[PDB]
Protein backbone atom coordinates (compact mmCIF):
# COMPACT_ATOMS: atom_id res chain seq x y z
CA UNK A 1 0.00 0.00 0.00
CA UNK A 2 1.42 3.37 -1.16
CA UNK A 3 1.44 6.04 1.54
CA UNK A 4 2.95 9.45 2.23
CA UNK A 5 3.08 10.69 5.82
CA UNK A 6 4.03 14.26 6.66
CA UNK A 7 5.51 15.92 9.72
CA UNK A 8 3.18 17.83 12.10
CA UNK A 9 1.44 21.23 11.75
CA UNK A 10 3.09 24.31 13.28
CA UNK A 11 3.73 28.03 13.51
CA UNK A 12 6.48 29.81 11.54
CA UNK A 13 7.49 33.42 12.13
CA UNK A 14 7.40 36.01 9.31
CA UNK A 15 10.66 36.10 7.36
CA UNK A 16 11.70 32.77 8.81
CA UNK A 17 11.92 29.30 7.27
CA UNK A 18 9.44 26.48 6.75
CA UNK A 19 10.58 22.85 6.80
CA UNK A 20 8.43 19.72 6.24
CA UNK A 21 9.29 16.03 5.96
CA UNK A 22 7.32 13.55 3.81
CA UNK A 23 8.05 9.91 4.58
CA UNK A 24 6.88 7.46 1.94
CA UNK A 25 6.25 3.73 1.94
CA UNK A 26 4.96 1.19 -0.55
CA UNK A 27 7.29 2.51 -3.27
CA UNK A 28 10.87 3.70 -3.69
CA UNK A 29 11.90 7.33 -4.19
CA UNK A 30 14.39 6.07 -6.76
CA UNK A 31 11.44 5.09 -8.98
CA UNK A 32 8.98 7.97 -8.51
CA UNK A 33 9.14 11.72 -8.22
CA UNK A 34 7.42 13.39 -5.28
CA UNK A 35 5.60 16.71 -5.81
CA UNK A 36 4.56 19.42 -3.39
CA UNK A 37 1.26 21.28 -3.58
CA UNK A 38 -0.29 23.82 -1.19
CA UNK A 39 -3.85 25.00 -0.56
CA UNK A 40 -4.55 28.44 0.93
CA UNK A 41 -7.57 28.75 3.30
CA UNK A 42 -10.80 28.40 1.34
CA UNK A 43 -8.85 28.34 -1.91
CA UNK A 44 -7.63 26.15 -4.72
CA UNK A 45 -4.51 24.08 -5.20
CA UNK A 46 -1.14 25.43 -6.27
CA UNK A 47 1.64 23.10 -7.46
CA UNK A 48 5.00 24.22 -5.96
CA UNK A 49 7.66 21.79 -7.17
CA UNK A 50 8.94 18.23 -7.45
CA UNK A 51 12.09 16.19 -6.84
CA UNK A 52 12.37 13.48 -9.50
CA UNK A 53 13.54 9.87 -9.20
CA UNK A 54 17.06 10.77 -10.19
CA UNK A 55 17.27 13.76 -7.89
CA UNK A 56 16.60 16.61 -10.34
CA UNK A 57 14.12 19.23 -9.15
CA UNK A 58 11.67 21.65 -10.79
CA UNK A 59 10.12 24.62 -8.95
CA UNK A 60 7.12 26.63 -9.98
CA UNK A 61 8.16 30.16 -11.08
CA UNK A 62 7.03 32.02 -7.91
CA UNK A 63 9.25 29.87 -5.72
CA UNK A 64 12.36 29.46 -7.78
CA UNK A 65 14.44 31.48 -5.32
CA UNK A 66 13.05 30.56 -1.97
CA UNK A 67 12.28 26.86 -2.27
CA UNK A 68 14.48 23.76 -2.15
CA UNK A 69 13.47 20.10 -2.14
CA UNK A 70 15.93 17.35 -1.18
CA UNK A 71 15.61 13.73 -0.24
CA UNK A 72 17.24 10.66 1.30
CA UNK A 73 16.43 7.66 -0.87
CA UNK A 74 17.66 5.29 1.84
CA UNK A 75 15.32 6.84 4.41
CA UNK A 76 12.45 7.22 1.96
CA UNK A 77 12.27 10.79 3.14
CA UNK A 78 11.62 13.94 1.12
CA UNK A 79 12.51 17.35 2.53
CA UNK A 80 10.66 20.55 1.74
CA UNK A 81 12.15 23.86 2.80
CA UNK A 82 10.97 27.32 1.79
CA UNK A 83 12.43 30.63 2.93
CA UNK A 84 11.27 34.09 3.95
CA UNK A 85 7.63 33.21 4.66
CA UNK A 86 4.96 35.92 4.82
CA UNK A 87 1.36 35.81 6.11
CA UNK A 88 0.51 34.97 2.48
CA UNK A 89 2.17 31.56 2.88
CA UNK A 90 -0.19 30.28 5.54
CA UNK A 91 -1.64 27.09 4.07
CA UNK A 92 -1.91 23.34 4.09
CA UNK A 93 1.15 21.83 2.33
CA UNK A 94 0.90 18.40 0.72
CA UNK A 95 3.46 16.05 -0.80
CA UNK A 96 2.06 13.70 -3.44
CA UNK A 97 2.86 10.99 -5.94
CA UNK A 98 1.63 10.48 -9.47
CA UNK A 99 0.31 7.33 -11.05
CA UNK A 100 3.42 7.00 -13.24
CA UNK A 101 7.05 8.01 -12.58
CA UNK A 102 7.16 10.96 -15.00
CA UNK A 103 3.53 12.17 -14.85
CA UNK A 104 1.36 14.55 -12.85
CA UNK A 105 -2.03 12.76 -12.19
CA UNK A 106 -1.77 12.72 -8.41
CA UNK A 107 -3.17 9.43 -7.25
CA UNK A 108 -1.52 9.48 -3.83
CA UNK A 109 -1.40 12.25 -1.24
CA UNK A 110 0.11 12.85 2.17
CA UNK A 111 -2.29 14.08 4.87
CA UNK A 112 -1.16 17.63 4.55
CA UNK A 113 0.67 19.88 7.03
CA UNK A 114 -1.02 23.09 8.15
CA UNK A 115 1.64 25.78 8.43
CA UNK A 116 0.63 29.05 10.01
CA UNK A 117 2.87 32.08 9.45
CA UNK A 118 2.27 34.53 12.24
CA UNK A 119 4.36 36.56 14.63
CA UNK A 120 2.40 35.22 17.62
CA UNK A 121 3.54 32.28 19.76
CA UNK A 122 2.26 28.76 20.23
CA UNK A 123 -0.33 28.23 23.05
CA UNK A 124 -1.98 24.97 24.21
CA UNK A 125 -5.75 24.77 24.79
CA UNK A 126 -7.88 24.57 27.92
CA UNK A 127 -10.50 21.84 27.69
CA UNK A 128 -13.79 22.45 29.40
CA UNK A 129 -16.84 20.18 29.53
CA UNK A 130 -20.15 20.92 27.82
CA UNK A 131 -22.38 19.04 30.22
CA UNK A 132 -26.00 17.98 29.80
CA UNK A 133 -28.52 17.79 32.61
CA UNK A 134 -32.26 17.39 33.23
CA UNK A 135 -32.54 20.28 30.77
CA UNK A 136 -30.49 18.46 28.08
CA UNK A 137 -32.58 15.31 27.37
CA UNK A 138 -34.23 15.75 23.93
CA UNK A 139 -36.56 12.75 23.76
CA UNK A 140 -34.28 10.57 25.79
CA UNK A 141 -31.30 11.94 23.88
CA UNK A 142 -28.67 14.09 25.55
CA UNK A 143 -25.87 16.14 24.08
CA UNK A 144 -22.48 16.53 25.67
CA UNK A 145 -19.17 17.92 24.48
CA UNK A 146 -15.81 19.61 24.98
CA UNK A 147 -14.93 23.29 24.50
CA UNK A 148 -11.27 23.51 23.37
CA UNK A 149 -10.38 27.12 24.14
CA UNK A 150 -7.56 29.59 23.73
CA UNK A 151 -5.01 27.86 21.56
CA UNK A 152 -2.80 28.83 18.65
CA UNK A 153 -2.11 28.07 15.96
CA UNK A 154 -4.58 25.69 14.38
CA UNK A 155 -5.27 22.85 14.15
CA UNK A 156 -6.57 20.68 16.95
CA UNK A 157 -7.64 16.99 16.68
CA UNK A 158 -10.67 15.80 18.65
CA UNK A 159 -11.92 12.23 18.87
CA UNK A 160 -14.33 10.61 21.28
CA UNK A 161 -13.60 7.50 23.39
CA UNK A 162 -10.31 7.05 21.61
CA UNK A 163 -12.07 6.76 18.26
CA UNK A 164 -14.68 4.16 19.32
CA UNK A 165 -17.49 6.78 19.34
CA UNK A 166 -18.05 8.37 15.94
CA UNK A 167 -21.79 8.20 15.45
CA UNK A 168 -23.42 11.55 16.15
CA UNK A 169 -20.15 13.39 16.74
CA UNK A 170 -19.93 16.91 15.32
CA UNK A 171 -16.63 18.76 15.65
CA UNK A 172 -17.08 22.34 14.59
CA UNK A 173 -14.84 24.68 12.63
CA UNK A 174 -12.79 26.70 15.12
CA UNK A 175 -13.40 30.45 15.50
CA UNK A 176 -10.73 33.07 15.97
CA UNK A 177 -11.49 35.10 19.09
CA UNK A 178 -10.67 38.80 19.42
CA UNK A 179 -7.82 37.62 21.63
CA UNK A 180 -6.17 36.13 18.54
CA UNK A 181 -6.63 32.61 19.99
CA UNK A 182 -8.91 29.95 18.57
CA UNK A 183 -11.82 28.21 20.26
CA UNK A 184 -13.55 25.03 19.00
CA UNK A 185 -16.41 22.86 20.23
CA UNK A 186 -17.00 19.13 19.61
CA UNK A 187 -20.25 17.50 20.65
CA UNK A 188 -21.95 14.09 20.47
CA UNK A 189 -25.51 13.06 21.20
CA UNK A 190 -26.08 9.90 23.26
CA UNK A 191 -29.06 8.15 24.92
CA UNK A 192 -29.67 9.91 28.24
CA UNK A 193 -29.88 6.54 30.04
CA UNK A 194 -26.28 5.79 29.05
CA UNK A 195 -24.95 8.73 31.04
CA UNK A 196 -24.84 6.45 34.06
CA UNK A 197 -23.16 3.36 32.71
CA UNK A 198 -21.06 4.68 29.86
CA UNK A 199 -18.16 7.09 30.16
CA UNK A 200 -17.64 9.78 27.55
CA UNK A 201 -14.11 11.03 26.91
CA UNK A 202 -13.11 13.65 24.38
CA UNK A 203 -9.47 13.11 23.29
CA UNK A 204 -7.93 16.37 22.22
CA UNK A 205 -4.55 16.87 20.77
CA UNK A 206 -2.99 20.18 19.83
CA UNK A 207 0.22 19.07 18.12
CA UNK A 208 1.79 22.54 17.67
CA UNK A 209 2.10 22.74 21.47
CA UNK A 210 2.34 19.00 22.05
CA UNK A 211 -0.67 19.14 24.35
CA UNK A 212 -2.82 16.02 24.80
CA UNK A 213 -5.77 15.97 27.16
CA UNK A 214 -8.37 13.24 27.67
CA UNK A 215 -11.42 14.82 29.24
CA UNK A 216 -14.32 12.96 30.74
CA UNK A 217 -17.62 14.77 30.35
CA UNK A 218 -20.47 13.99 32.74
CA UNK A 219 -23.64 15.82 33.63
CA UNK A 220 -23.35 18.04 36.73
CA UNK A 221 -27.05 17.67 37.77
CA UNK B 1 0.12 29.92 -17.16
CA UNK B 2 -3.14 28.22 -18.15
CA UNK B 3 -6.14 29.51 -16.20
CA UNK B 4 -8.90 27.01 -15.46
CA UNK B 5 -12.34 28.44 -14.74
CA UNK B 6 -14.75 26.18 -12.92
CA UNK B 7 -18.50 26.82 -12.84
CA UNK B 8 -20.76 27.14 -11.11
CA UNK B 9 -19.11 28.18 -7.86
CA UNK B 10 -21.70 26.22 -5.92
CA UNK B 11 -23.75 23.39 -7.38
CA UNK B 12 -26.93 22.52 -5.47
CA UNK B 13 -28.67 19.27 -6.45
CA UNK B 14 -31.03 16.52 -5.20
CA UNK B 15 -30.05 12.85 -4.71
CA UNK B 16 -30.46 10.63 -7.73
CA UNK B 17 -30.04 13.52 -10.19
CA UNK B 18 -27.29 13.58 -12.85
CA UNK B 19 -24.90 16.44 -12.16
CA UNK B 20 -22.19 18.05 -14.25
CA UNK B 21 -19.29 20.33 -13.29
CA UNK B 22 -17.71 22.71 -15.81
CA UNK B 23 -14.00 23.44 -16.19
CA UNK B 24 -12.99 25.76 -19.03
CA UNK B 25 -9.35 26.22 -19.98
CA UNK B 26 -7.91 29.62 -21.02
CA UNK B 27 -6.26 27.95 -24.07
CA UNK B 28 -6.68 24.58 -25.73
CA UNK B 29 -5.14 21.81 -23.65
CA UNK B 30 -6.24 18.74 -25.59
CA UNK B 31 -7.45 16.12 -23.13
CA UNK B 32 -4.77 16.83 -20.49
CA UNK B 33 -7.25 17.27 -17.62
CA UNK B 34 -7.50 15.46 -14.30
CA UNK B 35 -10.29 15.75 -11.71
CA UNK B 36 -10.20 15.48 -7.92
CA UNK B 37 -12.74 15.19 -5.14
CA UNK B 38 -11.91 16.76 -1.77
CA UNK B 39 -14.05 16.07 1.25
CA UNK B 40 -14.10 18.13 4.43
CA UNK B 41 -10.65 17.89 6.06
CA UNK B 42 -9.58 15.32 3.50
CA UNK B 43 -6.77 15.33 0.96
CA UNK B 44 -7.63 15.47 -2.76
CA UNK B 45 -8.75 12.20 -4.31
CA UNK B 46 -8.12 11.54 -8.04
CA UNK B 47 -11.39 10.70 -9.88
CA UNK B 48 -10.66 10.86 -13.62
CA UNK B 49 -7.41 11.36 -15.56
CA UNK B 50 -6.91 12.64 -19.08
CA UNK B 51 -10.44 14.00 -19.35
CA UNK B 52 -12.19 10.66 -19.35
CA UNK B 53 -10.02 7.77 -18.15
CA UNK B 54 -11.17 5.92 -15.06
CA UNK B 55 -9.15 5.38 -11.87
CA UNK B 56 -9.16 2.17 -9.83
CA UNK B 57 -11.50 2.29 -6.88
CA UNK B 58 -13.61 5.17 -8.06
CA UNK B 59 -17.38 4.55 -8.14
CA UNK B 60 -18.75 3.95 -11.64
CA UNK B 61 -21.11 6.94 -11.36
CA UNK B 62 -18.23 9.32 -11.99
CA UNK B 63 -17.09 10.00 -15.56
CA UNK B 64 -15.47 12.82 -17.48
CA UNK B 65 -15.59 14.25 -21.01
CA UNK B 66 -14.38 17.16 -23.08
CA UNK B 67 -11.55 18.06 -25.44
CA UNK B 68 -9.91 21.38 -26.19
CA UNK B 69 -11.07 24.03 -23.72
CA UNK B 70 -14.43 22.82 -22.34
CA UNK B 71 -14.42 19.89 -19.89
CA UNK B 72 -17.09 18.19 -17.85
CA UNK B 73 -17.01 15.98 -14.73
CA UNK B 74 -20.27 14.00 -14.44
CA UNK B 75 -22.02 12.14 -11.67
CA UNK B 76 -24.93 10.07 -12.85
CA UNK B 77 -27.31 9.72 -9.92
CA UNK B 78 -25.46 11.67 -7.20
CA UNK B 79 -25.37 10.33 -3.64
CA UNK B 80 -25.31 12.16 -0.28
CA UNK B 81 -21.68 11.07 0.24
CA UNK B 82 -20.57 12.93 -2.90
CA UNK B 83 -20.79 16.18 -0.96
CA UNK B 84 -17.34 17.81 -1.42
CA UNK B 85 -15.25 20.28 -3.34
CA UNK B 86 -14.32 19.24 -6.87
CA UNK B 87 -11.29 20.47 -8.79
CA UNK B 88 -9.90 20.13 -12.30
CA UNK B 89 -6.19 20.37 -13.16
CA UNK B 90 -4.56 20.79 -16.56
CA UNK B 91 -1.10 19.57 -17.48
CA UNK B 92 -0.76 20.25 -21.19
CA UNK B 93 1.41 23.27 -20.31
CA UNK B 94 3.99 23.77 -17.55
CA UNK B 95 3.35 24.58 -14.78
CA UNK B 96 0.39 22.31 -14.04
CA UNK B 97 -2.47 24.41 -12.62
CA UNK B 98 -5.86 23.76 -10.92
CA UNK B 99 -9.35 25.31 -10.99
CA UNK B 100 -10.72 27.24 -7.97
CA UNK B 101 -13.19 24.39 -7.54
CA UNK B 102 -16.93 23.87 -7.43
CA UNK B 103 -18.58 22.96 -4.15
CA UNK B 104 -21.34 20.34 -4.39
CA UNK B 105 -24.37 20.75 -2.05
CA UNK B 106 -27.19 18.25 -1.58
CA UNK B 107 -30.80 19.36 -1.23
CA UNK B 108 -32.94 17.50 1.27
CA UNK B 109 -36.28 18.10 3.04
CA UNK B 110 -36.51 20.81 5.69
CA UNK B 111 -35.52 19.55 9.14
CA UNK B 112 -35.71 21.60 12.37
CA UNK B 113 -32.70 21.72 14.69
CA UNK B 114 -32.69 19.91 17.99
CA UNK B 115 -31.47 22.50 20.52
CA UNK B 116 -29.26 22.15 23.63
CA UNK B 117 -27.81 24.77 25.98
CA UNK B 118 -24.65 24.30 28.06
CA UNK B 119 -23.62 26.40 31.03
CA UNK B 120 -20.03 27.36 31.69
CA UNK B 121 -18.07 24.91 33.81
CA UNK B 122 -16.84 25.85 37.28
CA UNK B 123 -13.34 25.07 36.06
CA UNK B 124 -13.52 27.79 33.43
CA UNK B 125 -15.16 30.29 35.81
CA UNK B 126 -11.95 30.16 37.87
CA UNK B 127 -10.25 31.70 34.82
CA UNK B 128 -12.29 34.92 34.90
CA UNK B 129 -14.55 34.23 31.93
CA UNK B 130 -17.68 32.24 31.17
CA UNK B 131 -18.46 30.57 27.85
CA UNK B 132 -22.16 29.60 27.38
CA UNK B 133 -22.82 27.30 24.44
CA UNK B 134 -25.84 26.57 22.29
CA UNK B 135 -25.94 23.62 19.93
CA UNK B 136 -28.32 23.46 16.90
CA UNK B 137 -28.19 19.86 15.80
CA UNK B 138 -28.91 18.28 12.39
CA UNK B 139 -31.07 20.77 10.51
CA UNK B 140 -31.71 21.87 6.96
CA UNK B 141 -31.48 24.36 5.29
CA UNK B 142 -28.26 25.96 6.61
CA UNK B 143 -29.78 29.31 7.50
CA UNK B 144 -30.65 29.54 11.18
CA UNK B 145 -30.70 32.25 13.81
CA UNK B 146 -29.46 32.07 17.38
CA UNK B 147 -30.35 34.85 19.83
CA UNK B 148 -28.81 34.99 23.30
CA UNK B 149 -30.78 36.55 26.17
CA UNK B 150 -29.47 37.17 29.69
CA UNK B 151 -32.25 38.08 32.16
CA UNK B 152 -34.15 38.91 28.99
CA UNK B 153 -31.63 41.38 27.57
CA UNK B 154 -30.75 40.59 24.00
CA UNK B 155 -26.97 40.06 23.65
CA UNK B 156 -25.15 41.58 20.69
CA UNK B 157 -21.47 41.43 19.75
CA UNK B 158 -20.39 38.88 22.32
CA UNK B 159 -21.18 35.64 20.48
CA UNK B 160 -19.51 33.70 17.71
CA UNK B 161 -20.79 30.69 15.82
CA UNK B 162 -19.56 28.07 13.32
CA UNK B 163 -21.39 25.51 11.18
CA UNK B 164 -20.31 22.02 10.18
CA UNK B 165 -20.21 20.89 6.54
CA UNK B 166 -23.21 18.92 5.29
CA UNK B 167 -23.36 15.48 6.92
CA UNK B 168 -22.39 12.84 4.35
CA UNK B 169 -25.23 10.57 5.34
CA UNK B 170 -28.30 12.69 6.11
CA UNK B 171 -27.27 15.93 4.42
CA UNK B 172 -28.00 18.09 7.49
CA UNK B 173 -25.97 20.84 9.19
CA UNK B 174 -25.16 21.53 12.83
CA UNK B 175 -24.34 24.88 14.39
CA UNK B 176 -22.43 25.82 17.55
CA UNK B 177 -22.80 29.30 19.09
CA UNK B 178 -20.72 30.58 21.99
CA UNK B 179 -21.75 33.52 24.16
CA UNK B 180 -18.72 34.85 26.03
CA UNK B 181 -19.13 36.80 29.26
CA UNK B 182 -16.72 37.89 32.01
CA UNK B 183 -17.18 35.94 35.26
CA UNK B 184 -18.34 39.21 36.84
CA UNK B 185 -21.20 39.75 34.37
CA UNK B 186 -22.11 36.04 34.47
CA UNK B 187 -22.49 36.00 38.25
CA UNK B 188 -24.63 39.14 38.08
CA UNK B 189 -27.42 37.44 36.16
CA UNK B 190 -29.73 34.49 36.46
CA UNK B 191 -31.55 33.32 33.36
CA UNK B 192 -29.48 32.34 30.37
CA UNK B 193 -31.32 31.56 27.20
CA UNK B 194 -30.61 30.55 23.63
CA UNK B 195 -33.55 31.14 21.31
CA UNK B 196 -33.47 29.80 17.79
CA UNK B 197 -35.52 30.50 14.73
CA UNK B 198 -35.46 28.26 11.69
CA UNK B 199 -37.59 27.53 8.63
CA UNK B 200 -38.46 24.14 10.11
CA UNK B 201 -39.84 25.44 13.40
CA UNK B 202 -43.44 26.76 13.66
CA UNK B 203 -42.36 29.14 16.40
CA UNK B 204 -38.99 29.79 18.08
CA UNK B 205 -37.52 27.20 20.35
CA UNK B 206 -35.67 28.41 23.44
CA UNK B 207 -33.51 26.43 25.89
CA UNK B 208 -32.25 27.98 29.08
CA UNK B 209 -30.92 27.46 32.56
CA UNK B 210 -30.69 29.45 35.80
CA UNK B 211 -27.18 30.09 37.03
CA UNK B 212 -26.74 27.91 40.09
CA UNK B 213 -30.06 26.05 40.05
Amino acid sequence: QVQLKQSGPGLVQPSQSLSITCTVSGFSLTNYGVHWVRQSPGKGLEWLGVIWSGGNTDYNTPFTSRLSINKDNSKSQVFFKMNSLQSNDTAIYYCARALTYYDYEFAYWGQGTLVTVSAASTKGPSVFPLAPSSKSTSGGTAALGCLVKDYFPEPVTVSWNSGALTSGVHTFPAVLQSSGLYSLSSVVTVPSSSLGTQTYICNVNHKPSNTKVDKRVEPKS
Amino acid sequence: DILLTQSPVILSVSPGERVSFSCRASQSIGTNIHWYQQRTNGSPRLLIKYASESISGIPSRFSGSGSGTDFTLSINSVESEDIADYYCQQNNNWPTTFGAGTKLELKRTVAAPSVFIFPPSDEQLKSGTASVVCLLNNFYPREAKVQWKVDNALQSGNSQESVTEQDSKDSTYSLSSTLTLSKADYEKHKVYACEVTHQGLSSPVTKSFNRGA
